[PDB]
RNA sequence: UUGAGAAGCUCAGACGAGUAGGCAGGCGUGGAGGUUUGUGACGAAGCCUUGGGCGUGAGCCUGGGUCGAACAGCCUCUAGUGCAGAUCUUGGUGGAAGUAGCUAGAUCUAGCGAAACCACAGCCUGGGGAACGGGCCAGGC
RNA sequence: GUACGUGAAAUUGCUGAAAGGGAAGCAUUGGAAAUCAGUCUUACCUGGGUGAGAUCAGUAGUCUCUCGAGACUAUGCA
């Protein structure tokens, strides 16, 4: 069928790292169908969010959401630097991330 | 009770005057614009006016039956789909304290609702009712005026596979 | 007194004890893992065995220098032994244990061997290992149909 | 004098402090910041004023320099009217020509012990939990002859034996809705 | 079950509880999340009972 | 006004976690040739004045108060004037004919107290 | 404007590795003078704790449990005052080990039973300059 | 409970939970699970009514200090 989907799909890749030293801080994100760092100058500040289920429920909810917000381009090839409200844990690389359309310029 | 008891430092005395918010140049009134947030998230509404921060916007109720209600700016795609007329329909009744949440009051007395829990319950007057019923009366015309707009604003708006956000014009 | 274990209430426990036993604390500690758990009946036929070596006591933890045994296929391993005068000091408990529950009105046909416990004893260049051994016996818990 | 005194007891030894890590503390009665300072200090100033609060009233206590070798005369007391208004006039007249600091601090004294005197006040209407003790000793007692009654109570061999006692009685009707067949039989052929 | 609300007192809500029916009220004591006492009383003007609590335990320990 | 800690987690001696024979307690490293004493990489911190807290804002707690121990009532009343400062903290010490006392002195005076329920229970 | 512990309060700028060594201020322990009109059988001290808090730190405060008769903060005085090492001293206790073995029965079983030693570990291949392989780096397992 | 006040650590047994391809191992950042602190609206302002009483009386006494300052007593509550 077709779904809401009010969002873009993106990929937790890494943290901001150099060859030994990573900071959890902030972390990689790659918007896909964003391809250069031009092109994502237009999902700077939006919200992005990683959402996973926990067994335990709470409020009669199995889902968790942890907030973002995405900063600033990461390199030529359109991936953006996200700093998460909690940092995002180190098992989440390559694990499915939200962008939102919002807030909003268009 | 009233000579201050403490040091009481005193604020400094701020600069930060309150001038207008500027909105969008897209974002006029009568604009059809997409909801982003909320629980009417992808339907797509009528830019009645601009209020001081936010916009009071609404769908025709028997379209998509999202009432006249306030809309962050940040949280709306204007999309370029023709202007409807508003200036019809008069808009000085939506102000800040017109959607303000009634104050929460009542003097309860002990025992009762205040233990016994047998407390009361809201419901809309029919006075938003009745301002409602009023807009759509002077939008449905219009709406119906040009193709394809009441059909519009029924649909939810939704990203399918291999949509660009960023490339793709709204 | 108090033994280590939150059983041992009136309810449905019978307790045996044993202090500053005479025998070597790791032999009994490898009898006392074999009949843990089970029931009161079977132990006194498996203690018999032991006697009469039909039956072998598997030594799991202090397996060192325990030779292979075709008698221990039952517990899933080899290095076992037919240890004597650890199985008579658990003989003797676990009659008192059987003449408490008896003197208690306990169901004697559900006894098992809730728990039982082989602690180290005050050491008496040849200096021993006494034990202390404690032992409890209570029926098999069982369930009720609720309403259908 | 006031110099002397002040670095005898602000710096050698005072009883009346309770050395804090932040702040030095005063416990002299007469104090009105209740901190060690030299300003507050009452033994250091000749001429000082305070509010302290006697059985709900409070009253303004003043020394001066020339009665200071008196020591059961060294404080005058005036009483403060209940009305706020009156009672920082009162402060405002017997401190005249007193410095604005001393009045500042007496006058910020009385805002706080008439907030107290209120807040006593609406405490004693309020019903509050009485607080109860906990007793070492009796919690022991206790834990201990609970273990020997429950012990001694024998719960389930005395539930089992009322349950039995009253399905022998019949308490129930004709044949009990909880006894399956084979143990209604065995009932009946013992009991009769 | 009614959860305590505001300043009602015991003797207010057993006032209040005979005029709706209620036979029995049953006020647990609780403090520190720990329940330690249980005072019942016979409404409308039937004795009060206090106990404390102790050795409080579900059914699922 | 909101309290920041530079750090949270303690300074531990080195070594403290593979014997037993040496305490949490922070020493200072004396040896030469080691590698916490010269700040190696995965090396463990160490107690540097960089890390020292706020002046304002130090040896309050997170609620924003200072902690005052008080033996009796006479300890709390000296908090009259600054009950929005300071905390009442009852000594360990003080026994419960006491803590009930001091407990209802402060509710008074309107100062908070950071162990009011202690050796005590309620009867409403 | 109250912000004179003038030993206080306040404003500004620069600066921050560190062995030997130099200097300053603090934390803790036993006892002594003073003090807190101090704490304590309604529970002192001690100990236990994945309870909480404070301090850059030494450390300190506190809840719960255990416990049972004494004890502490502040100013000063005093010293047999702070430990991971000394093939340290005394005591306790481990792995080695139910091993090496030494009393019975039929090498097996039973019974009685050590000591040396012990930073921790335990697959290789290379390179890693100072040995580096057992810890390190790139590869196999 | 005479293996007797308190009863630490090393060490041992049992039970429970978790982890586990030839080490443990600690640090940094989070997740998960468990478990805690950790808090709340309740008071202020402004009334009006009702009565209440003193630090109010177009009031009378006593006591202690020094006229008037505190403590009370009787009466009225305008």
């Amino acid at each position: 069928a077709q779904g809401h989907r009010l969002y873009v799909k993106a990929k937790h890749l890494s943290f901001q790292r150099s060859k030994h030293v990573i900071h959890p801080g902030t972390s990689i994100v790659k918007i896909e169908g964003c391809d250069s760092k031009e092109e994502a100058q237009f999902y700077l500040g939006k919200r992005v969010c990683y959402v996973y289920k926990s067994s335990k429920a709470v409020r009669g909810s199995k889902i968790r959401v942890i907030w973002g917000t995405i900063a600033r381009p990461h390199g030529n090839s359109g991936a953006v630097r996200a700093r998460f409200v909690h940092n995002l844990p180190a098992k989440t690389f390559g694990s499915s991330l939200r962008v939102m359309l919002y807030p909003s310029n268009i | 009770k009233y000579y201050p008891a403490y040091r009481e430092n005193v604020p400094k005395k701020a600069r930060k005057a309150v001038r207008p918010t500027k909105l969008r140049a897209s974002l006029a009134p009568g604009t059809v614009c997409i909801l982003l947030a909320g629980r009417f998230r992808g339907k797509r509404v009528v830019v009645l006016s601009q209020l001081e921060d936010t916009l009071v916007v609404t769908g025709p109720y028997k379209v998509n039956g999202v009432p006249i209600r306030r809309v962050n700016h940040r949280y709306v795609i204007a999309t370029s789909a023709p202007k409807i007329d508003v200036s019809g329909v008069s808009v000085e009744k939506f102000t800040k304290a017109y959607f303000a949440k009634q104050k929460r009051s009542g003097p309860v007395k002990k025992d009762e609702a205040f233990f016994a829990e047998n407390a009361p319950k809201n419901a809309l007057p029919a006075e938003r009712i009745a301002d409602q019923k009023a807009v759509d009366a002077k939008l449905l015309p219009a709406i119906k005026a040009i193709p394809n707009m009441k059909e519009y604003l029924a649909a939810s708006f939704a990203l399918s596979n291999g949509d660009r956000p960023h490339l793709m014009k709204f | 007194v108090r033994y280590s274990a939150s059983p041992a209430l009136e309810t449905k426990c019978a307790k045996a004890r044993g202090a500053y036993l005479r025998t070597h604390f790791k032999n009994s500690r490898e009898v006392a893992f074999t009949i843990n758990g089970m029931s009161l009946k079977k132990a006194f036929i498996f203690l018999d065995n032991v006697k009469e070596h039909k039956q072998a006591v598997p030594f799991r933890r202090f397996n060192g220098g325990v030779g292979r045994t075709a008698q221990g296929k039952e517990f899933g391993v080899t290095q076992a032994r037919w240890p004597v005068k650890s199985v008579k000091f658990f003989y003797d408990l676990l009659k008192n244990a059987e003449a408490n529950a008896e003197a208690k009105g306990l169901d004697m046909d559900k006894l098992i061997i809730k728990h039982v416990q082989v602690n180290a004893a005050p050491k008496q260049a040849y200096l021993s290992s006494p034990s202390h051994i404690e032992i409890i016996v209570a029926e098999e818990e069982e369930a009720v149909p609720k309403a259908n | 004098q006031d110099e002397v005194i002040w670095q005898v007891v602000g710096h050698e030894f005072c009883s009346y402090r309770i050395k804090g890590e932040a702040q030095n503390f005063c416990r002299n009665e007469y104090n009105v910041t209740g901190l060690c300072n030299r300003q507050s200090c009452p033994l250091a100033n000749s001429r000082y004023a305070t509010v302290r609060e006697d059985n709900g009233k409070l009253y303004l206590y003043m020394k001066t320099i020339e009665r200071a070798h008196f020591p059961s005369k060294l404080w005058q007391r005036i009483k403060l009217s209940k009305n706020y208004a009156k009672a920082l006039e009162q402060i405002d007249q017997q401190l005249l020509y007193w410095p604005g600091r001393q009045i500042h601090r007496c006058k910020q004294r009385l805002t706080r012990l008439t907030q107290y005197l209120l807040k006593a006040r609406r405490l004693a209407l309020k019903h509050q939990p009485a607080l109860i003790p906990i007793k070492p000793k009796q919690a022991h007692r206790e834990a201990s002859r609970e273990r020997k009654a429950l012990i001694a109570a024998k719960l389930e061999k005395n539930i089992e034996k009322e349950l039995v006692k009253r399905l022998k009685s019949g308490v129930y009707g004709d044949q009990p809705l909880n006894v399956n067949e084979e143990i209604w039989n065995k009932v009946l052929a013992a009991r009769e | 079950f009614r959860k305590r609300t505001g300043d009602i007192e015991v003797h207010e809500i057993a006032e209040a509880a005979a005029k709706r029916g209620y036979t029995d009220l049953l006020v647990l004591n609780e403090d520190r999340k720990k329940t330690n006492a249980l005072t019942l009383v016979h409404l409308p003007n039937g004795p009060s009972f206090y106990f404390t609590l102790s050795n409080l335990q579900t059914a699922k320990e | 006004v909101n309290i920041i800690k530079k750090r949270t987690k303690p300074f531990k001696r080195h070594q403290s976690d593979r014997f037993k024979r040496v305490g949490e307690s922070w020493r200072k490293p004396r040896g030469i040739d080691s590698c916490v004493r010269r700040r190696f990489r995965g090396t463990i911190s160490m107690p540097k004045i960089g890390y020292g807290n706020n002046k304002k804002t130090r040896y309050c707690m997170p609620n924003g108060l200072k902690a005052f121990l008080v033996r009796n009532v006479s300890d709390v009343e000296l908090l009259l004037m600054h009950n929005k400062t300071y905390a009442a903290e009852i000594a360990g010490n003080v026994s419960a004919r006491k803590r009930v006392e001091i407990v209802e002195k402060a509710r008074a005076l309107g100062v908070k107290v950071t162990n009011a329920g202690a050796k005590v229970r309620s009867q409403e």
